[PDB]
């Protein structure tokens, strides 16, 4: 597919700034942990950079279109994405299949500033049945995977809750 | 896949009732997001 995963050492400054954003954005959720589990912090086992020229040039191209339609401001953020299809996302890229059709804000790809929120979707909608091994949505054993993505928002419609 | 609101490129969900909650965002073009970092982790049991 053209994707290579480069491991980062915990002494690398990128590793540390990403882990900080991962840990500092945890919060308690109104379900008490039903979907993502009960936890105040993570144990980071590994952080890897994703490298794919086709998928990057695909992103930078759209970013330019959005920027030129919004006074040269792409409104770019770094956001979390949890999904059962992370393996397909890092190789084939985002597309319709990775959309939440039942989402509160429409049928699209959802991202979060709270890592703990994206964690609720690692095993599917509302945690699904939990980890594939123990069927435990609050498993402290099995390994999980999140994505820390570069997102272009352009002009964003504000929907108050 | 749905469309973005006319004249917009994404949707920002502002947390209202919940005070500690941060924003959530929605895009309708897979090309407006690049997966930069793949993080492998475990949730930790509170003391
Ligand atoms: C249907 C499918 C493909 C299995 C699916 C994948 C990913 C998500 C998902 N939703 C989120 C969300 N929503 O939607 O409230 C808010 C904040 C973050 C996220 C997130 O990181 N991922 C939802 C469905
Ligand atoms: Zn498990």
């Amino acid at each position: 597919s053209g994707t290579i995963l480069i491991d980062l050492s915990p002494d690398d400054k990128e590793f540390q700034s990403v882990e900080e954003e991962m840990q500092s954005t945890v919060r308690e959720h109104r379900d008490g942990g039903h979907a993502g589990g009960i936890f105040n912090r993570y144990n980071i086992l590994k952080i890897q950079k994703v490298c794919n020229k086709k998928l990057w040039e695909r992103y930078t191209h759209r970013r330019k279109e959005v920027s030129e339609e919004n006074h040269n401001h792409a409104n770019e953020r770094m956001l979390f994405h949890g999904s059962p299809f992370v393996n397909a996302i890092i190789h084939k890229g985002f597309d319709e299949r990775h959309a939440y059709i039942g989402g509160m804000f429409g049928a699209g790809i959802y991202f979060a500033e709270n890592s703990s929120k994206s964690n609720q979707y690692v095993y599917g909608i509302g945690g699904g049945t939990g980890c594939p091994v123990h069927k435990d949505r609050s498993c402290y054993i099995c390994h999980r995977q999140l994505l820390f993505c570069r997102v272009t928002l352009g002009k964003s419609f504000l929907q108050f809750s | 896949m749905a469309h973005s609101p006319p004249g917009h490129h994404s949707v920002t969900g502002r947390p209202s009732v919940n005070g500690l909650a941060l924003a959530e965002y929605v895009i309708y073009r897979g090309e407006q997001a690049y997966p930069e970092y793949l993080i492998t982790y475990q949730i930790m049991r509170p003391e």
